[PDB]
């Protein structure tokens, strides 16, 4: 599966969970921003690698990085 | 003058249409 | 002459034995 | 009905001219990067992302139509000015066969005057000139132009008509603009585009042919010169002048009102094919043509029901009841919804209309070489290659746009509530079967046409000419097409299926080689305008190439249409739009998944289709039709000679060059593409030297495309990072940010330059070959 | 194709259409026994009688050549 | 009416190409689907049909075919070459079927790997036999397509 | 038969398409979206075509989880339905809740 | 002319298809 990393530059804008086609991400409580929440990925086995979360992250460099790795049925987007 | 093989081929195209319609009516009559 | 002898072999010899084997399958297999 | 029109929506100002990008919200914030510049141009005619109100959208489309008809009248005026000031038309009317037609010269500056052909030099036009290939002069001779001042009057009238179309656009947008209820009464607009636009158009054209074009062409064919009468053989006061040309019935329009129609059988005939004297259609058959289809178009505009204050009028059909009457058990609920589709979506109408007009331009390309319409036109061979090639290319482009706006409908204007269990819905329910079966028949056509060509390359290379799919080897005879040639050739005489025809449909069906008087320096008659066009094994093969290329272009564009909204890969593709680059490198990679990309791929596959079509036409017309009658014993000598095919036993057999050499790719390379490109590469220092320059420049533009086609923008953006560093080191800082081109726009630049380079290379090759011999 | 069509439940007729039996007699004496006999009379006057006397009438020239030179004014 | 689906989640349509009862009788009693048959016999009958028709394109269309060659001296070479061609095409099919078998098949047949190897074996024997049978009847088509008794004397 | 709904859910009216389930649903995994609707109304299938759904609880088996989540965002963005639940259905009949995971 | 044609038939036609079948076994069987 692909590798989803959340760094410490997150602002809690709620844009990487709204624009993700597969619900890989969710918000957990955190102390280091103003929204009080950081993104997390406990469902990386369903991620396809489509990088719509990387399109919608409003920082300088993206706080989310998905790394393209081992390919499964779910990650190659196969309905067969 | 007798008929040649292309006119037999046209008659067999016509008989293929007839055989398809025969097959359809015999199978629907089987229901 | 104007004959297709292979067609006589198909439709008078092969195809009736074919047809009797198909009707044997139709009248002897249960469901 | 009732023409419900609002008054003054838009004030006429200059305030939006100083603000580019006002029409879209992201463009209105100002240029920050350079992609705004390309986003300024790609969204200029997308009125649906500018305003959300469909009524205002329809008014923008309507004023755009008037402005386009204005620009087409400007172009029409531009060639009418060039035919009216700097042409050889005063001397081309006396020698249509020995003088090359020209309406443009190159002025005495930089050495370009070697471009002036001295076979266009005659009286008035004593400079030489650029030989044209549009066939405007033969059109003009057929409709009755004998003089350059009336060409000037047409030019002034076309500028006045351009001004009228611009004032109509400004009036019907800015002052008094129609509403959405006016556009959706499609019944009345069909009734007044059949009976009024096409019906009265060809009825008034029949009026032009009868009063002007048949007598002037009879004077040009009976032997008198350009000193003609244009005003005293007309109207009531010289009614007997209609009797001096070809006997105007008994007396006047009195046998029109009394019903004896047989006394007009001298200028409305049904004779048949082409005239032997001029190589073209009989003008009386043309007039009786446009009258019979004029009549049947006024009958065609009497079909659909329109209700109003007219009392007994209002009988007919509603289109919705016809569509909702045709249901079927295979097709569910049939055409219900398609009236609401075609009365609320502009893209669906544009898809149908681009399909029909592109198909019709291809139909036009076939029938105008097939029946020559205009006098001495079929012997001017650059015009024949150029109009076939032109109308083929315009036809293929409009078919690709048809697939485009069908997919744009499927992205934008598809409503699931309207399209419940109709044909449009159930096509989307079995789109996998359609695209997969289409994929299979494209594979079948490609193997069973191109692998035949590859087989012929192989067996001719291995020294096995009898093993070839050819007319001397494994014969693949087009027996259905040859049988239809025999039927359309045989259907003219007594005891046939069209008993009162003198000279058949066309001579291409298998009857007679037709030739015309022309000079060519100091020679004899020669000049086959038209001949029977025989079909053999090579025609089987090239037509299955054509079926292949048509079917792959269908497969690409139709896979764009049916998978526009969703797929098994991307179920939310309609939310991503018509025009997006990808949905990321995931799911293996989703590059070129948008329906726009299928328009992008279908553009090159249209290039393949139409290029092999015009290549077939060039070699085919050249090898079996076009050429010379020999001065001894009237023998046919074609433009390329016959080939004595070496058989496997040792002897030869005579075939023509298409029949011998167009069965493999080596003969296409050598005898078509190496041999006939000798006059485009040897053209320097002479009148065709520009066509050599366009040939080389179009090779450049075609190769220049492949930088944009084979690369992508992340390379270019980090390269522009290094160039932007070089600019910021020397205090040269643009506020508009230098960006790499976007992915979709880089694909668009690449397909634009690929298309421009290939078609202009092929244009240069065709015109520079066909001017020579 | 008509038999296969009339087995489909849109085109299957009702029992009342079968047991109508006046209209069946009217149509068989009119069309099946009379129009076919009149059509065969038309075949004999258009084809068989002129081809017995050496003059050939086929499916390309039947609209032009009459059975009789006093044609249809005598009717 | 004609097109139903009978499980509308499954991406298929039940159509008179699909669901006409004689088409189901034909497809369901082709030898791969005909009930009560060991996989070897299914392969055998598939091979016999295939190997019988596979002789034809090689003998009519192959490198040794024409009327401008050396008598019917080359005709025996044509029949033998087409025979070997159809048997080696059947051998390639056998190789295909048994590479399918030996790597472990997952399919709607209830064949095993062993069952697909029985199919591969029956395919090979039936295919080469169908090639040999089509070659013998092609050798016999002279007397087969005429009344042979009548030209020969006595 | 093979695609049996959980009890309480009813099938939406659909004519059947070719974009739907393949062999993988039989042998590896399939997915099931189940939502609530207040009327009988017309939506677009993620596998092509148009369907309508009755009032009450509706369920649909799809080949991929992205197809179900695309159907979920279509229900949110077009008909304001936010009680869609997505199950991963194994071939032995085991269903596990994967959306919403937080409840 | 000194040719071994049967050897050309072995290692240009038979042995490569042999080798692709063996490599197919190497890449498609588990353990
Ligand atoms: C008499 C001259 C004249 C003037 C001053 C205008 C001025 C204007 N037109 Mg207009 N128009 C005209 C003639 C004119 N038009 C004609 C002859 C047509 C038919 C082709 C149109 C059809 C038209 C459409 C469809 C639209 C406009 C629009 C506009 C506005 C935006 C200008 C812009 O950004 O593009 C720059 C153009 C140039 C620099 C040239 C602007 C105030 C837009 C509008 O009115 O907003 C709703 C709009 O979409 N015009
Ligand atoms: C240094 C390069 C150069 C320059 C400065 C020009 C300049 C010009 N060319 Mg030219 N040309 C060039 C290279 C160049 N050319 C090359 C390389 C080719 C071969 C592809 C041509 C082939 C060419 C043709 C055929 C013509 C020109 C014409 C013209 C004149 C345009 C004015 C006009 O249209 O009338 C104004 C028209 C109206 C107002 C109406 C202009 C002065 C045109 C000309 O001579 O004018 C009649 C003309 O027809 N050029
Ligand atoms: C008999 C009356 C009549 C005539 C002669 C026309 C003629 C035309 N219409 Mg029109 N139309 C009509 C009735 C008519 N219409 C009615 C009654 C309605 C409303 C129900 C419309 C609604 C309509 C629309 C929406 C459009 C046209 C357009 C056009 C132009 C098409 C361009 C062309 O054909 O090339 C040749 C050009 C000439 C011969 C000049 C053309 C000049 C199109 C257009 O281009 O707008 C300007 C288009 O937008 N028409
Ligand atoms: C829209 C097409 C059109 C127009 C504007 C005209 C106009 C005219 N025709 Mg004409 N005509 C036409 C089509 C047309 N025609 C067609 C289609 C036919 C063949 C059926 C004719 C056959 C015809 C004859 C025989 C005559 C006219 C005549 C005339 C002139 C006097 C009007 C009249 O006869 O009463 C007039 C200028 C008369 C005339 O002046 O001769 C040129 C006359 O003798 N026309
Ligand atoms: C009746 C004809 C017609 C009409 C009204 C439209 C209208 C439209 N099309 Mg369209 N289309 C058509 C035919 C038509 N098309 C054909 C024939 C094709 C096949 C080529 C296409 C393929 C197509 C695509 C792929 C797309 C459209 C899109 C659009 C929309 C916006 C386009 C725009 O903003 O302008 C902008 C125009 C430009 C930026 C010009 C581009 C550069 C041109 C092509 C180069 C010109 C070269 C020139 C011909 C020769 C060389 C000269 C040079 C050396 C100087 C608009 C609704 C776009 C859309 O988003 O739909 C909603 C889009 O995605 N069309
Ligand atoms: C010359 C280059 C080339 C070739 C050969 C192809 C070939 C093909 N294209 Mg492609 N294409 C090309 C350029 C080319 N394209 C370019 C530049 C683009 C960019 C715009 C595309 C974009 C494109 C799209 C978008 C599509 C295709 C499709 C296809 C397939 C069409 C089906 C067919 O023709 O039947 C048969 C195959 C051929 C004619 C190829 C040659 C086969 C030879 C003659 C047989 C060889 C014999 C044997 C196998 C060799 C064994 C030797 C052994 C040692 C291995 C076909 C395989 C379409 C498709 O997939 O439909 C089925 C499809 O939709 N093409
Ligand atoms: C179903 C039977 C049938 C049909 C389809 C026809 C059809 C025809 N008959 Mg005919 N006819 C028929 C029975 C038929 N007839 C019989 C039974 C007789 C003997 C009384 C005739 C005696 C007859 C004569 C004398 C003539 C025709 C003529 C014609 C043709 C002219 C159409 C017309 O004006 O009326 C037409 C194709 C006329 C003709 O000119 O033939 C081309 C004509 O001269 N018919
Ligand atoms: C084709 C003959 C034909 O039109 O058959 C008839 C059938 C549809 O006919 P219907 O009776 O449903 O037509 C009623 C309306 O839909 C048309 O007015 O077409 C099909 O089977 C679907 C096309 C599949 C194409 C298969 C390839
Ligand atoms: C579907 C169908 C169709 C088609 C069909 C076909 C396609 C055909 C065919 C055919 C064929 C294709 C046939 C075949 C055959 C065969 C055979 C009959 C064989 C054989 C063989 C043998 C007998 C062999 C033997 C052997 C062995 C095994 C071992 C050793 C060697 C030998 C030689 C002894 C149609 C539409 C028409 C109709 C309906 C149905
Ligand atoms: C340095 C410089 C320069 C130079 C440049 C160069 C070096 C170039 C080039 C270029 C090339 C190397 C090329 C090319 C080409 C072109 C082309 C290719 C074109 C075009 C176009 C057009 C306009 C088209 C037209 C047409 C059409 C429309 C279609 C049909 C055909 C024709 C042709 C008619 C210059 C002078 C600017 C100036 C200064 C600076
Ligand atoms: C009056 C007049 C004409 C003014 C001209 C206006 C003035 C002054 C400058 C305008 C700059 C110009 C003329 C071009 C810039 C285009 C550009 C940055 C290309 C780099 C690039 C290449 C080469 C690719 O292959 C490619 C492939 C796929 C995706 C992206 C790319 C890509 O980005
Ligand atoms: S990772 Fe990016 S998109 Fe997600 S919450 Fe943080 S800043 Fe927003
Ligand atoms: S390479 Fe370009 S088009 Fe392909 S997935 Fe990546 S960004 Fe998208």
């Amino acid at each position: 599966s692909h590798a989803v990393k959340i760094y410490d530059t997150c602002i809690g804008c709620t844009q990487c969970v709204r624009a993700c086609p597969l619900d890989v991400l969710e918000m957990v409580p955190w102390d280091g921003n103003r929204a009080g929440s950081i993104a997390s990925s406990p469902r990386t086995e369903d991620c396809v690698g489509c990088k719509r979360c990387e399109t919608a992250c409003p920082t300088d460099f993206l706080s989310i990085r998905v790394y393209l790795g081992a390919e499964t049925t779910r990650s190659m987007g196969l309905a067969y | 003058m007798l008929i040649n093989n292309f006119e037999v081929a046209g008659a067999f195209v016509a008989a293929l249409i007839a055989g398809f319609f025969a097959l359809m009516l015999s199978t629907t009559l089987g229901k | 002459m104007n004959v297709y002898p292979w067609l006589v072999y198909v439709t008078t010899l092969v195809f009736p034995l074919v047809s009797l084997a198909a009707l044997f399958i139709l009248i002897e297999r249960d469901t | 009905t009732r023409a419900t029109v609002d008054n003054n929506p838009v004030p006429t100002s200059i305030e939006k001219w100083g603000k580019p990008g006002w029409f879209e919200r992201s463009l209105a914030r100002g240029p920050k990067t350079t992609t705004w510049i390309w986003d300024l141009h790609a969204l200029a005619h997308d009125f649906e992302v500018q305003t959300s109100d469909r009524e205002d959208i329809a008014r923008k489309i309507f004023a755009a139509h008037f402005g386009h008809l204005g620009i087409v009248f400007i172009w029409a005026s531009i060639f009418f000015f060039y035919g009216a000031l700097s042409s050889n038309y005063a001397s081309w009317i006396d020698n249509p066969t020995g003088l090359r037609p020209s309406a443009q010269f190159a002025i005495p500056v930089f050495g370009q005057e070697v471009l002036n052909d001295p076979a266009t030099a005659a009286k008035g036009f004593e400079q030489g000139g650029i030989v044209m290939t549009s066939g405007l002069f033969h059109l003009w001779r057929a409709v009755g132009y004998t003089n350059q001042t009336q060409l000037l009057a047409t030019a002034v009238g076309a500028l006045v008509a351009a001004g009228l179309m611009f004032f109509g656009g400004w009036f019907h947008y800015h002052v008094r603009a129609p509403k959405l209820e006016w556009f959706q009464n499609v019944e009345s607009m069909l009734n007044h585009h059949l009976a009024g636009l096409l019906g009265l158009g060809s009825l008034a054209w029949t009026g032009h042919l009868i009063h002007v074009a048949l007598p002037v062409n009879q004077m040009l064919d009976k032997g008198m010169k350009a000193a003609d009468i244009p005003l005293p053989h007309e109207y009531a006061f010289s009614t007997e002048a209609m009797g001096n040309f070809f006997p105007s019935f008994k007396q006047g329009l009195l046998p029109f009102f009394t019903g004896n129609w047989a006394v007009y059988s001298d200028f409305l005939t049904f004779k048949g094919g082409l005239n032997p004297q001029t190589g073209s259609l009989w003008m009386t058959d043309i007039a009786h043509h446009h009258l019979a289809i004029a009549v049947m178009f006024i009958i065609a505009g009497h079909m659909y029901r329109t209700n109003g204050p007219w009392n007994p009028l209002g009988l007919g059909h509603s289109i919705k009841e016809i569509l909702e009457a045709h249901k079927g058990p295979f097709t569910g609920e049939g055409h219900k919804g398609l009236y609401e589709v075609l009365t609320t979506s502009w893209h669906a109408q544009l898809a149908i209309n681009l399909a029909m007009v592109g198909s019709l331009s291809i139909i036009v390309a076939h029938h105008m070489y097939a029946m020559n319409p205009y006098p001495y036109m079929g012997i001017d061979y650059p015009t024949q290659i150029s109009l076939f090639t032109h109308h083929m290319w315009i036809g293929g482009f409009l078919i690709v746009g048809a697939g485009a706006h069908a997919a744009i409908f499927m992205v934008r204007d598809y409503d699931p509530a309207v399209n419940q269990n109709n044909l449009l819905d159930r096509v989307l329910r079995h789109r996998d079967a359609i695209i997969s079966h289409l994929n299979w028949v494209c594979l079948f056509l490609g193997f069973h046409s191109f692998g035949l060509y590859v087989h012929n390359d192989t067996m001719q290379a291995l020294g096995r000419p009898g093993d070839m799919f050819a007319d001397w080897g494994i014969q693949l005879q087009p027996v259905f097409a040859q049988w239809i040639q025999s039927v359309n050739a045989a259907a003219f005489g007594p005891n046939s299926t069209a008993p009162w025809v003198s000279a058949a449909t066309s001579p291409v069906w298998g009857g007679n080689v037709l030739a015309l008087p022309a000079t060519v320096a100091g020679e004899v008659v020669q000049k086959i305008s038209i001949a029977p066009v025989p079909l053999g094994t090579a025609d089987f093969m090239i037509h299955h190439i054509h079926a292949l290329t048509i079917h792959v272009t269908i497969l690409i564009l139709l896979k764009g249409v049916l998978f526009a909204r969703s797929s098994r890969l991307i179920p939310d593709k309609a939310n991503l739009g018509f025009r997006f680059p990808c949905d990321g490198p995931g799911r293996g990679g989703t590059c070129q998944s948008s329906a726009w990309d299928h328009v992008f791929l279908g553009l090159f596959w249209m290039y393949n289709c139409i290029s092999i079509v015009i290549f077939h036409f060039s070699w085919k017309m050249q090898s079996d039709v076009y050429g010379t009658l020999n001065a001894t014993t009237k023998a046919v000598e074609h433009i390329v000679p016959s080939t004595d095919v070496l058989l496997g036993n040792g002897t030869t057999q005579a075939f023509t060059q298409f029949a011998a050499s167009s069965v493999n790719i080596n003969g296409w390379l050598r005898d078509f593409l190496w041999a006939q490109a000798a006059p485009v590469i040897n053209s320097y220092g002479g009148p065709s030297a520009a066509y050599g320059l366009f040939f080389l420049g179009a090779h450049f533009v075609w190769a220049f495309s492949l930088m944009f086609l084979f690369s992508g923008r992340g390379y270019w953006q980090e390269l522009i990072e290094s160039i932007v560093w070089a600019h910021n080191k020397l205090k040269i800082v643009p506020t508009i940010q230098p960006r790499a081109l976007s992915i979709t726009q880089g694909r668009a630049v690449g397909v634009a330059h690929y298309l421009l380079g290939g078609i202009v290379t092929t244009w240069a090759f065709f015109i520079a070959r066909f001017l020579a011999i | 194709a008509a038999g296969w069509l009339h087995l489909q439940p849109r085109f299957r007729p009702s029992l009342a259409w079968f047991k109508n039996a006046e209209s069946r007699l009217n149509h068989h004496l009119s069309a099946l026994f009379g129009v076919s006999s009149l059509a065969w009379a038309g075949h004999m006057v258009h084809v068989a009688i002129p081809r017995a006397y050496g003059k050939e009438v086929n499916w390309s020239n039947f609209l032009q050549i009459a059975p009789h030179d006093a044609g249809l004014s005598a009717f | 009416g004609m097109v139903s689906t009978d499980d509308f989640q499954v991406g298929t349509l039940l159509t008179p190409v699909n669901n006409s009862p004689f088409i189901k009788f034909f497809i369901n009693n082709l030898p791969i689907n005909r009930p009560g048959l060991d996989p070897f016999f299914r392969g055998l009958e598939v091979g016999m049909a295939h190997g019988y028709w596979l002789f034809g394109p090689f003998v009519v269309l192959g490198p040794l075919r024409l009327t401008a060659f050396r008598p019917p001296d080359i005709e025996q070479l044509s029949i033998l070459a087409a025979l070997i061609s159809a048997i080696v095409v059947v051998v390639a099919g056998t190789l295909a079927l048994s590479l399918y078998a030996t790597v472990g098949p997952d399919d709607d047949t209830k064949f095993g790997a062993e069952g697909w190897s029985r199919f591969a074996g029956g395919w090979l024997i039936g295919g080469g036999g169908g090639a040999l049978f089509a070659a013998l009847l092609y050798l016999f088509r002279g007397p087969l397509l005429v009344m042979l008794l009548g030209i020969i004397p006595g | 038969q093979a695609n049996s709904l959980p009890p309480g859910a009813s099938s939406p009216i659909f004519g059947g398409s070719t974009g739907g389930l393949l062999r993988k649903a039989l042998v590896e995994e399939k997915y099931l979206i189940t939502w609530g609707s207040k009327e009988e109304q017309v939506f677009e299938m993620p596998t092509g075509g148009a369907a309508t759904m009755v009032a009450g609880v509706n369920g649909l088996y799809l080949a991929r989880k992205e197809q179900c989540h695309a159907l979920h965002r279509q229900l949110v963005a077009k008909f304001k339905i936010r009680d869609s639940k997505i199950y991963r259905v194994l071939p032995n009949g085991e269903q596990t809740l994967i959306y919403p995971k937080d409840g």
